[PDB]
């Protein structure tokens, strides 16, 4: 027969919605966390998780912080409060 | 599958069926033993 | 048990205007203004001022501090303006006509205030202008008196409606409107489905309103902050230079509203409103651009994309930035079927490993002090130095990896392999796997994650392995079967001798093997095919699945001995004894697959000796 | 790249890259270059590195020359490989899993290993039977000597 | 058409989690086998129970 | 492993408190020992080496294994995919 | 309505045992919907 | 030249028809009228207490074993096997909200009020300030925008609504749901997340 | 909700775990002494959990004074009416209410309430009472 | 027209799966199928039929 050679190797990531919804099936919790941190827009946490993994959170994703500034910007105070478990000290997370 | 259409016909499947019951047809007043409610509101 | 309480409030609200200042703490901004044509600099006061928004080149706080905007006239919120049902509508009880031409339509509205003393028999919202009000009024009680009490009169535009929000008495509004809407139950039916169309939508609207009142009042939230005195700018970062062009039309149409009030005896109404009708279009479409009558259109005919869009659709910062990242440690590339693998494991090459395993490569070096720091490290990793690979390929093993299909299908769609290294610039994947993720070779590409952290890996092992996931959840059947060629070899195997006429030409009118291994070899020495009969000994107990027949023929010898031919197999029993031989008709492939499986369990078992 | 001095080396650099470069900073029309190499060096008040795959022997440089503009050719002879793409025409796709040794490949009665194995399944499913047809003419008119 | 069908369903549902061990009911589906052959085959019948 | 990973969970009341018990105690070994669990030897396969060790059975530490038949430091095992 | 406990639930069908505390089993009921979505004369 | 006329004689659209409830007929047909016929029966034969306690209950169970037979009618036609409890949770979602009657005012339920099957039965059980309330089935897409979290919500569809409605209200959102702590990267309180690992 | 979280836990747990009459209290109190949105709602719910789990818990002093001061509260009367009469039946009565006059004492508002919605006939009982 | 042709196309796809049984059972088209290897009845009919 007569075989072509294709374009494909010569001419030529993000996680999906979807994807969250699998990982959230099999219960990763830390998995599903770690995609939605250092391993991307978050500038804190991925400074220095080069050097914990070449030697050997606590704070809300950028993603966050910036979806906070845009309701922000629309007269919409979005608070993120951890009232204790301990004593019922609310306090208020800096996003 | 289908509940009769008759209201009181479906009371009977409801029993049969252990959907409900007298035993779940109780108020606050009965099981407390509130005796002085029913001479206050039918009068 | 005690549960680990972990309690997390996440409020929302309106702002005050006083915590909208508390944002920009000083960050007014009056020029409408941005970088510089030609010396590229952020202007004083402008869209970008480095003062206002933090330095420029720490630099990350531009992401996060914010100014604001100083209205010399109030604006509504057309998202409780505009958008039906009006909240301010419901709350005010007036029709939402009367509120778009007060905002838009320069009408007056009488009686805004009453907490104050009035002098007036004026009623509500006249859409003409007061003849008096204008030249008599003012003459008699002077200008400068004049002004102190005229928004205690008659008031225009969003002043009115914030001056009413703040003069309404929530606990008030509960009684009369529950009185109202008990009265008009109280009549019952009309007779006619229009009018009784129109006392459903008022009894709505009554429960509605004391619905809204209720909330105020056990809340902190002030019903004036619907109509905001102060607008919140955006932090630069988040509108690098479409929105800005907004920003900087409010902010001059803002600016010359100044200029026509700061100004020695301005021309008032029709110059006034002229620049306070626009600068509430202006924050109409910053807000909400698809709720206007007449959207705003840039001179390309491009629909502005307002606040409201940028956080609705799949592009707005709420489905796509959250539900889903841009994560790092990942590769794409063209993947092949490695029939070879185990069910758990993944081929990767060389050069897609060595990008995941960026981090791990250089700890191992660093550790074994191949690698005196991480800038040697990496130059020794772009060196591609001999030892490099045997350091990655220490590494990843026992590392899983997450291997996830972009067009994601099922819960398999992501699923976790230990990677080992393998040549060539493709990843190798088992042929089971490729079919829970549909994986077709016509072309896929799928994207690989390394769990960092050793919680993550820890899940990735012991949750995601292929091996521990072999049952669908819905409806509980295995997903790993095997399927094409697969199928077709264990097809072929167990097919099998020819039966009947399609076995012997002419009507009737075969090696017996002592056990399982001889008939196996004797296949492989060609003595016998594949499909030909042979009697196997049985040594086990019955166990042939057939269908239950009586003998077809049982030849009783007079000595005792009897043999009972089956469809499938033939037992020699005896009177005189109990011998109980069973030789089983059958061939190679049926001995092949039965021995497949049977070994397969006891190499396991023997592997996993926990005996010893 | 379109343009700053283009320069025949940048300091802080060795002779892993700047080897190719030429008096003015372009390559040399011939030299064999591989993944990170600099192809023209540039000082801005910026340079060129050949990307990842990019490999193989410049070809051809253009000077244009009113900023100036470099165009540098490099010439990659991509045999087959796994991973590659090979298809029919009747719609019969495939990638390329394995390479074998002619020793081992399935040969014919003549003695001849064939050059590639395809899964017959792939035609009930697609139900695509003109590969069939040219499959064996294909045969015919290679000994028949016909086309 | 099916995958925006997934994303409603899953985010009706999205909250739903195994967190108690018996939350102590007492009423309880009740199933015949005798009024419900005449409709259903009885191997589908076997896997609701 | 495999058989051994099963092996405590069939011995386990919650998969996921597994997990997290398993990722906790690695957490802890590799704080003690920081330069142990790189190469060869994994902190979370010493966890699950030990855990199978502590029921009475016998594993290599940590599962690891070498290659005897390794011709030399520079040859590194090709895998015929 | 905003959770489930083990018994009213049931058997997993992927364990073959009693469902485990913290399953996220209501995204597990919308994938098994879902993922058959793409699955779906003579008179 | 002439023109005759003859007589000649559903998938997922089915599925979404019957799953978005847009109208009580478009599943069954049928349901309606039960329903309807128990809507104006009912209320009258029993007394307040119980007169919309089970009523109301007999339009939630009749609805149930109506849709998981719809639903499964579709799945088991095209050969789909699909365990009931994957159904009768989203089901039990739909089947869950009961609407207050507009002749029931009160401090505690206003008319036109989305609550709970169990809010309204234990309410009605204790209080007698006029419970008068009607089983409402809710459409996949209307049931996940009425829920205990506006994030979920508004994240969903309808952001700029939702979010401009639980504005007003200060809304308090205990992110005790999953999506919800996906947003803001928190730990899911799921799987390994649940409770707090410990 | 730090209160109803605690609830749960034990209400949807083992049988030595399932609440009484104390705990039923507390929880009830949590919510009417509550300084945010209205709670009258959840009240009602977690009352109609305790009357359902008649046979296990039964009301107490503590319990009516909290229904009384919770439905005073929110201006629903003719419940807090019937809790009121059921209070009557216990010596201690009025003076549970009370509260020593803390937490805004709920017994005058009792009384007010009474006056303002007009039923003399039952503040003449309340009086009683008292 | 429409019925004829229909109840023919019907009638062939009913009868191969026995012809293929009782003459040509292992026929390479029919075990990718009828093994459920690859391929259904209504796609061999296409081929075949």
């Amino acid at each position: 027969p007569y075989i072509l050679k294709l374009i494909h190797q010569v001419d030529d990531q993000r996680v999906g919605e979807m994807e969250v919804w699998a990982l959230e099936g099999f219960g990763v919790a830390h998995i599903l966390q770690e995609m939605l941190t250092y391993k991307s827009d978050h500038i804190r946490a991925r400074q220095e998780v080069l050097g914990t993994t070449i030697i050997g959170p606590e704070d809300a994703p950028e993603s966050f912080r910036l979806l906070v500034r845009e309701l922000r910007s629309l007269a919409l105070e979005l608070n993120h409060f951890l009232v204790s478990e301990k004593n019922f000290q609310i306090n208020r997370k800096e996003v | 599958d289908w509940f009769p259409e008759e209201p009181f016909e479906a009371f009977k499947e409801m029993r049969e069926r252990k959907v409900f019951d007298v035993s779940d047809m109780y108020t606050i007043a009965d099981v407390w033993g509130w005796t002085w409610e029913k001479d206050f509101k039918n009068k | 048990m005690i549960d680990r309480y972990k309690h997390q409030q996440l409020r929302i609200g309106l702002v005050s205007p006083q915590q909208i200042s508390a944002w920009a703490t000083v960050g007014e901004v009056t020029k409408p203004y941005t970088f510089h044509y030609k010396t590229n600099k952020p202007e004083k006061d402008g869209l970008f001022c480095e003062r206002i928004f933090g330095p420029i080149k720490d630099s990350r706080i531009r992401r996060y501090q914010m100014g604001y905007i100083k209205l010399t006239c109030p604006v509504t919120h057309v998202w409780y303006l505009k958008r039906l049902p009006s909240y301010i509508a419901n709350l005010l009880d007036k029709p939402l006509k009367e509120l778009e031409g007060l905002v838009y339509c320069d009408f007056s509205f009488a009686r805004p205030i009453t907490k104050k003393p009035t002098f007036l028999r004026l009623r509500g919202s006249f859409e003409y202008e007061i003849q008096s009000w204008k030249y008599s009024i003012p003459l008699f009680f002077t200008t400068q008196g004049f002004e102190i009490f005229r928004n205690r009169e008659i008031s225009t535009g969003a002043g009115a409606i914030r001056e009413q929000l703040a003069d309404l008495d929530l606990r008030i509004i509960i009684e009369n409107s529950l009185v109202e809407w008990k009265q008009l139950g109280e009549e019952g039916p009309t007779g006619n489905e229009w009018e009784d169309r129109k006392i459903v939508r008022r009894k709505d609207f009554l429960v509605r309103r004391m619905e809204l009142a209720k909330h105020f009042i056990r809340t902190n939230i002030e019903p004036e902050w619907m109509v905001l005195c102060l607008l919140p700018v955006l932090p630069p970062e988040l509108r690098p230079i479409d929105i800005n062009e907004l920003y900087r039309r409010v902010i001059y149409r803002n600016n010359t509203l100044t200029d026509l009030l700061t100004t020695s005896r301005s021309t008032p109404g029709e110059l006034v409103m002229c620049q306070e009708k626009l600068v509430q279009e202006a924050v109409d479409t910053l807000l909400d651009n698809g709720i206007r009558g007449q959207p705003m259109r840039d001179g390309h005919n491009k629909v502005y994309k307002s606040f409201s869009d940028v956080i609705e659709g799949k592009e707005g910062r709420f489905r796509e930035t959250l539900l889903g990242k841009r994560v790092d440690y990942s590769g794409r590339s063209v993947i092949v079927v490695g029939p070879s693998l185990s069910l758990h494991r993944c081929g990767l090459p060389r050069e897609i490993a060595i990008e995941l395993f960026q981090t791990f490569v250089i700890r191992g070096l660093i550790r074994q002090h191949l690698a005196s720091n991480i800038g040697v490290a990496k130059s020794q990793i772009r060196e591609k130095k001999p030892i490099v690979w045997e350091i990655l390929q220490e590494v990843m093993q026992g590392h899983p990896v997450l291997l996830n299909r972009a067009p994601t299908l099922h819960r398999l769609g992501i699923q976790s392999f230990q990677p080992i290294l393998v040549e060539g610039r493709t990843i190798c994947l088992h042929p089971l796997v490729c079919k829970g993720f549909n994986a077709d070779f016509d072309g896929d590409q799928m994207a690989v994650h390394v769990p960092l952290s050793l919680e993550a890996q820890a899940e990735a092992r012991l949750l995601m392995f292929s091996h521990m996931n072999l049952l669908s959840p819905a409806i509980g059947d295995p997903i790993s079967v095997p399927t094409q060629d697969m199928l077709i070899g264990l097809y072929v195997l167990t097919s099998g001798t020819r039966r009947g006429i399609c076995a012997n030409r002419y009507n009737p009118c075969e090696p017996f093997f002592c056990n399982s291994y001889d008939a196996i070899g004797a296949y492989r020495q060609k003595r016998i095919n594949l499909d030909s009969p042979l009697w196997l000994r049985w040594q086990l107990d019955q166990r042939v699945i057939a269908s239950k027949e009586v003998p077809i023929e049982v030849h009783y010898e007079s000595f005792g001995n009897y043999h009972e031919i089956y469809a499938h197999y033939l037992i020699v029993r005896s009177v005189k004894k109990e011998t109980l031989y069973i030789y089983i008709r059958t061939t190679v492939g049926h001995i092949s697959f039965y021995r497949e499986i049977e070994e397969a369990i006891q190499g396991f078992s023997q592997a996993c000796s926990y005996d010893t | 790249i379109q343009t700053e001095r283009i320069t025949k080396e940048i300091p802080h650099l060795e002779g892993r890259l700047l080897r190719n470069l030429d008096k003015n900073g372009i390559v040399m029309l011939g030299s064999w270059v591989e993944t990170g190499d600099i192809l023209v060096g540039k000082l801005t008040p910026t340079c060129l590195k050949l990307p990842i795959g990019g490999r193989g022997r410049v070809i051809d440089v253009r000077w244009v020359q009113n900023p100036e503009i470099i165009r540098v050719y490099i010439s990659q002879k991509r045999e087959i490989k796994v991973g590659d793409k090979v298809a029919g025409r009747h719609g019969n796709k495939g990638i390329i899993s394995k390479i074998l040794p002619r020793q081992d490949m399935p040969y014919l009665q003549d003695g001849r290993p064939v050059d590639m194995v395809f899964n017959p399944l792939g035609v009930p499913s697609r139900m695509n039977v003109g590969q069939i047809f040219e499959c064996s003419l294909g045969l015919a008119g290679s000994l028949l000597d016909r086309h | 058409d099916a995958g925006y069908l997934t994303r409603r369903l899953v985010e009706v549902v999205q909250h739903i989690v195994v967190r108690r061990t018996d939350c102590g009911t007492i009423r309880g589906i009740s199933v015949s086998p005798r009024n419900k052959s005449r409709m259903m085959s009885e191997r589908i019948f076997i896997q609701t129970l | 492993m495999t058989m051994d990973i099963e092996r405590l969970l069939l011995s386990e009341d919650n998969r996921f408190e597994f997990v997290n018990s398993v990722a906790a105690e690695a957490t802890e070994y590799v704080e003690k020992n920081r330069d142990e669990y790189g190469g060869t030897k994994k902190a979370i396969f010493h966890v699950l080496s030990n855990r199978v060790n502590d029921l009475g059975f016998d594993r290599p530490e940590a599962y690891a294994e070498s290659d005897p038949y390794k011709p030399g430091p520079g040859y590194l095992k090709e895998y015929y995919t | 309505t905003s959770w489930i406990c083990r018994l009213c639930y049931g058997r997993s069908p992927t364990h073959g045992d009693l469902v485990e505390l913290g399953e996220a089993v209501g995204i597990i009921a919308g994938q098994s919907i879902g993922e058959p979505g793409t699955q779906l004369t003579g008179g | 030249l002439v023109t005759f006329i003859y007589e000649k004689s559903q998938g997922l659209p089915k599925v979404e028809q019957v799953l978005e409830v847009r109208s009580i007929d478009s599943i069954s047909l049928n349901l309606e009228k039960r329903i309807k016929g128990w809507n104006r029966c009912i209320t009258r034969i029993l007394g307040i207490p119980w007169g919309f306690l089970i009523g109301a209950e007999l339009t939630i169970v009749q609805s149930r074993i109506s849709l998981v037979n719809k639903i499964q009618k579709v799945y088991r036609s095209q050969g789909v096997q699909i365990h009931n409890r994957h159904i009768e949770i989203i089901v039990r979602q739909i089947t869950s909200k009961v609407l207050v009657s507009e002749e029931g005012m009160s401090n505690v339920f206003l008319p036109g009020e989305l609550i709970g099957l169990l809010r309204a039965e234990r309410t009605g059980r204790a209080l007698e300030e006029a419970i008068c309330y009607r089983a409402v089935l809710l459409g996949i897409t209307r049931a996940s925008l009425n829920t205990q979290s506006f994030i979920s919500e508004a994240s969903f569809q309808e952001t700029a609504r939702v979010l401009a409605k639980a504005a007003l209200r200060g809304r308090i959102d205990w992110l005790k749901g999953l999506k919800e702590n996906v947003v803001l990267g928190g730990v899911i309180p799921a799987g390994t997340g649940f409770n707090k690992g410990l | 909700e730090v209160a109803y979280a605690t609830f749960e836990n034990m209400e949807y747990g083992e049988d030595f775990m399932k609440p009484d009459t104390e705990t039923y209290n507390w929880v009830i109190q949590a919510y009417t002494r509550a300084d945010s949105y209205d709670r009258v709602q959840d009240v009602a719910e977690l009352l109609g959990m305790m009357v359902e789990d008649y046979k296990r818990v039964q009301p107490n002093v503590k319990t009516h004074a909290l229904l009384v001061e919770c439905f005073t509260k929110y201006c629903v009367v003719k419940e807090a009416i019937r809790h009121f009469r059921a209070l009557k039946n216990f010596e201690g009565g009025t003076k549970v209410l009370h509260n020593a006059g803390n937490f805004e004492d709920p017994l005058s508002l009792y009384l007010r309430a009474l006056c303002r919605e007009g039923r003399i006939v039952e503040l003449i009982d309340a009086l009683d009472a008292m | 027209s429409i019925e004829i042709w229909y109840a023919t196309s019907e009638y062939l796809r009913q009868e191969m799966n026995p012809n293929f049984r009782m003459t040509d059972p292992f026929n390479p088209v029919h075990m990718m199928s009828f093994s459920g290897a690859r391929g259904n009845a209504s796609q061999v009919h296409q081929l075949v039929g």
